RNA sequence: GUAAAGCGCACGCAGGCGGUUUGUUAAGUCAGAUGUGAAAUCCCCGGGCUCAACCUGGGAACUGCAUCUGAUACUGGCAAGCUUGAGUCUCGUAGAGGGGGGUAGAAUUCCAGGUGUAGCGGUGAAAUGCGUAGAGAUCUGGAGGAAUACCGGUGGCGAAGGCGGCCCCCUGGACGAAGACUGACGCUCAGGUGCGAAAGCGUGGGGAGCAAACAGGAUUAGAUACCCUGGUAGUCCACGCCGUAAACGAUGUCGACUUGGAGGUUGUGCCCUUGAGGCGUGGCUUCCGGAGCUAACGCGUUAAGUCGACCGCCUGGGGAGUAC
């Protein structure tokens, strides 16, 4: 979409920093240092980013469910406001081994989480000794903390929403085995390598990790909306 | 499954079975190991090494790994024109284009694996390690870049691939 | 390395295939017995095996196995021997043709006829 | 130092296509042009220019189909010190004639198909895989 | 290392009259002139082997530059070789 | 690289090879042309004996060799360029490269005098040694020989192993930079001359400490190994004798190419030079990782990649680096 060219400049003038360390495999989109601070190249990034948004629009009519991974402290609040409701899922308490490949065990442990959470809230195990409630309380806590932003997920997702590759390589690894397209925002120490569409970015400046994500979020969500309204119209024409 | 070729009913090419144990910490290990190849007669990369506590579960794990994240390979049944100087972990093969009128000699189970591979006619004797696991790599690394043209335009064939890169 | 390098100094290969020192490129050979031996195995074992030393016609000397029950060798006779190594005993490179020269076939052999040298065997 | 310059041409293409470069430049020769022409029409390079008023110098554009390599390697067979010559009746077969040997005959540089159509033999420069 | 004032006399006397340092004749005459300077050190210092390594570089290279002139013009060569008193 | 296997290294004749262009030839090259190659038992097309074995006409690998005539795309020759290989002048710069000179203080050690009394030493614990002739240590002053810590750092240098007190004489090799020149004068290297980490080593010089042996102690189922005390050649210089090796990248020589960032640190252009910093361009040096390669570790722009020419070297173990 046309949104990517306006979005990149407005966000980017923090320039990142990350000392002079940076990552050589991202280097073409990294402009040369000014006294041991890294500076991003904002011009070469606009073809990549416009490319990403057109593919997002085409999946809109394809998806009911999005999965946001690669979340971190400085980024969490932007990942929440893009999800809005339980048709858009996210992981922020670290990824678990097999969340896509062993969805079979993962969905089983989610079904035990929503069964014992609805048991807790009616009040059913809270009678007797504190030991008998607390051993259920602790196991529910571990499932709730591990699952909390994916607990509702009605099936294997159509896409993968990445805000960092820095700690989250596995999610991407399995998403590629599952045959899922990744739509990425990578930082300066990240590599561009190995995911389907990239936005080159930097991990600092809370205004930049929001604006980057804000552009990615609009295209799929108002995209889906427009597909649904076109679905209503096709039957309603007949009966009037 | 996923990117897998237009396969029809299962290939159940069991190549090997073994059983492994340290026995160091609590009696022996009972679990078994399996090596299995799943193709389609037209040329595939499907090769799966898997394991479980008893043989039936060992093969079914191994057969999944033989069939998921495997690219189509486009040879024409029994003719192939463009092999590779095949190397896998010291086990080395070097097929070249050839008539099927001439026949195939190959030892053990191997003339049988090669006839389901579609690569029997180009094939020539292995060299490097003659270990059961790596001797069968004829149809994987030896086809990793390939074509098999039937077209009268065979002499324009590399031209046709450049003007798509243009 | 280089091909010119191969014109300047040739290829040379692994050691050729031998374990029978019989001379004249032949599987069987004659000699006169010098000694008969009761002897004990190599590898971890206990037996009383039969070997003869024969002094072959080339004047070298070899040790040959005397297989099956029922001993008939004499320690100064002319016999034919056939190469075929024995791993049970150290440096034993031969077996003796039980049907040849001064040899007689094994008692309670019917397993093979020509092999271990029995004319119309007994049970 | 410089002992075979058409193998050094070929190594510059070879690392060129593996390293995702669009064009590869080196010193030019009458032999280099004469080769490049055959590659250009058989699509093993896309196009080239020859440029330099002092001494000629060659810039060429690589073989691709999607953006990464579809010829694995190109190697010289006749070389400095190991010249190999083929007769009219003995012109070679490279990946069943989907691939080329570039063959310098007395009448010029051409492909194995044209050396055979002429009824010449000559020097076998390089094969594809 | 050779003196500024010898190097300028050598250039005046050897190669062509342009007073260049590059042509084959003036390059033998300059190499000779350092070789000779170094042989002045080797009037003593007979256990100083690591610098003798250096001598053989300059010497070998002169051997090569003599072959080259003699592959080219013989007048320059028969003059030069007699003109620096080289060999027997 | 380590499984067997890079020459110990520089330099280099013979041999082998040769960036790039014009002139020109035609050794090798290739096409053309002509002649040779008996016969089946083999191979192919025929034929015959009850098939087949067997035998055979015609065709053929007839398993082998030939030269003239044409070509100049390639290599070989040769002349003159070109620079794109390499070579050279004065200048600056960094460093433990080499040979010979000069020089100081400090502990052990020693001697003399002064002061002064009983252990000193050694260790796992121990005893041999040394000592009342006065030791050990300590004050003053002298003596003598190697060595010269730190600075010494992921630094720098040498041909590889190799190089470290400080200075000078004599001089190499390497790193940059401006003016200027020649113009393949190139590459590698069998044989080759030249050159030692260390000790071994002939004589002179020299000896403070340390030490194989040799004595004696201690250890222990014995103890030449283990562990201790005495103690000599050596170590130290000068010249001289075969250069051994774990002689390193356990990685051949030197050259071309391949996404890079950053550390250490230096020539030099540019910076409030403002962060051992940034950028332009060489320099050695090192972490990190892509393409590629590996059995594996690992290598990765200083390769262990893609390669280049030419060379060295390996081909199962023991027995043998010995025998000859």
């Amino acid at each position: 979409a046309t949104v990517s060219m306006r979005d990149m400049l407005k966000a980017g003038v923090h320039f990142g920093h990350q000392t002079r360390y940076w990552n050589p495999k991202m280097k073409p989109f990294i402009f040369g240092a000014r006294n041991k601070v890294h500076i991003i190249n904002l011009e070469k990034t606009v073809p990549m980013f416009n490319e990403a948004l057109a593919e997002l629009n085409k999946i809109a009519s394809r998806k009911g469910k999005i999965l946001f991974v690669g979340t971190k402290r400085a980024a969490s609040e932007a990942v929440k406001d893009a999800a809005l409701s339980c048709d858009q899922f996210f992981v922020n308490h670290r990824w678990l081994g097999g969340m896509l490949t062993n969805w079979k065990t993962v969905r089983q442990s989610i079904k035990r989480l929503k069964d014992l959470e609805t048991q807790s809230q009616d009040g059913t195990f809270d009678k007797l000794t504190k030991k008998e409630a607390l051993m259920r309380t602790r196991e529910l806590e571990k499932l709730e903390n591990s699952l909390g932003g994916i607990k509702d997920m009605g099936g294997l997702p159509d896409a993968l929403f990445v805000i960092d590759a820095d700690h989250e390589h596995i999610a991407i690894k399995e998403a590629n085995n599952l045959g899922i397209p990744v739509f990425a925002i990578v930082d300066t120490n990240s590599d561009p390598d190995g995911v389907d569409f990239v936005i080159p970015g930097n991990d600092d400046a809370i205004r930049a990790v929001t604006l980057y994500l804000g552009a990615v979020a609009a295209t799929v969500r108002e995209g889906r909306s427009q597909d649904l309204a076109s679905q209503a119209e096709e039957s309603f024409v007949e009966a009037e | 499954a996923h990117i897998e070729k237009q396969a029809g009913e299962l290939q159940e090419k069991l190549i090997a079975v073994n059983r492994v144990s340290k026995t160091v910490k609590g009696g022996r290990i009972f679990s078994f190991t399996a090596l299995t190849v799943v193709g389609d007669g037209n040329g595939r990369v499907g090769f799966g090494y898997g394991k479980a506590r008893e043989v039936p579960a060992a093969i079914q794990k191994a057969m999944e790994k033989a069939r998921r994240n495997m690219i189509n390979v486009a040879l024409n049944n029994g003719t192939l024109q463009h092999p590779v100087k095949g190397v896998h972990t010291g086990s080395r093969v070097f097929m070249q284009p050839a008539s099927e009128g001439t026949g195939i000699i190959a030892g053990g189970a191997m003339r049988a694996v090669l006839e389901v591979a579609g690569v029997h006619n180009v094939l020539a004797k292995a060299y490097g390690s003659t270990n059961p696991i790596n001797v069968v790599r004829a149809t994987i690394d030896g086809l990793e870049n390939m074509n098999s043209p039937e077209m009268v335009a065979a002499k324009r064939g590399k031209s046709v691939e450049e003007i798509l890169g243009k | 390395a280089t091909v010119n390098q191969l014109v300047r100094k040739p290829r040379a290969r692994k050691v050729a295939k031998s374990n029978v020192p019989a001379l004249e490129a032949c599987p069987q050979k004659r000699g006169v017995c010098t000694r008969v031996y009761t002897t004990t195995p190599k590898k971890p074992n206990s037996a009383l095996r039969k070997v003869c030393r024969v002094r072959l016609t080339n004047g070298f000397e070899v040790t040959s196995y005397i297989g099956g029950e029922g001993h008939n060798l004499q320690e100064h006779s002319v016999i034919l021997i056939r190469g075929g190594r024995v791993k049970d005993l150290p440096g034993v490179r031969y077996h003796t043709v039980r049907g040849a020269l001064d040899c007689s076939g094994v008692k309670d052999r019917k397993q093979a006829r020509s092999k271990y040298g029995v004319k119309r065997p007994k049970a | 130092s410089m002992q075979d310059p058409i193998a050094d041409m070929l190594t510059r293409i070879r690392n060129g296509q593996a390293a995702n470069k669009a064009a590869v430049t080196m010193p030019s020769s009458k032999l280099k042009v004469a080769i490049a022409n055959v590659l250009k029409e058989e699509g093993f390079i896309e196009d080239f220019k020859v440029e330099g008023d002092t001494k000629p110098e060659l810039e060429l554009t690589l073989k691709y189909f999607q953006g990464k390599a579809v010829v694995e390697s190109i190697q010289r067979v006749s070389r400095p010190g190991l010249r190999i010559y083929k007769r009219k009746d003995e012109l070679p077969k490279v990946m069943a004639g989907l691939g080329i040997a570039v063959v310098s005959t007395s009448k010029g540089v051409m492909t194995d198909r044209a050396a055979r159509q002429a009824g010449l033999g000559g020097e076998i420069i390089c094969y594809v895989a | 290392s050779l003196s500024t004032e010898a190097t300028a006399k050598i250039v005046s006397e050897f190669g062509r009259d342009a007073n260049d340092t590059g042509s084959t004749e003036v390059q033998v005459a300059l190499l000779t002139a350092q070789i000779n300077h170094l042989q002045g050190h080797f009037a003593e210092h007979k256990k100083d082997h690591h610098s003798r390594r250096g001598l053989l570089r300059m010497v070998s290279q002169r051997r090569k530059l003599l072959d080259y002139l003699k592959r080219k013009d013989v007048a320059r060569y028969t003059r030069l070789i007699e003109r620096l008193g080289l060999r027997r």
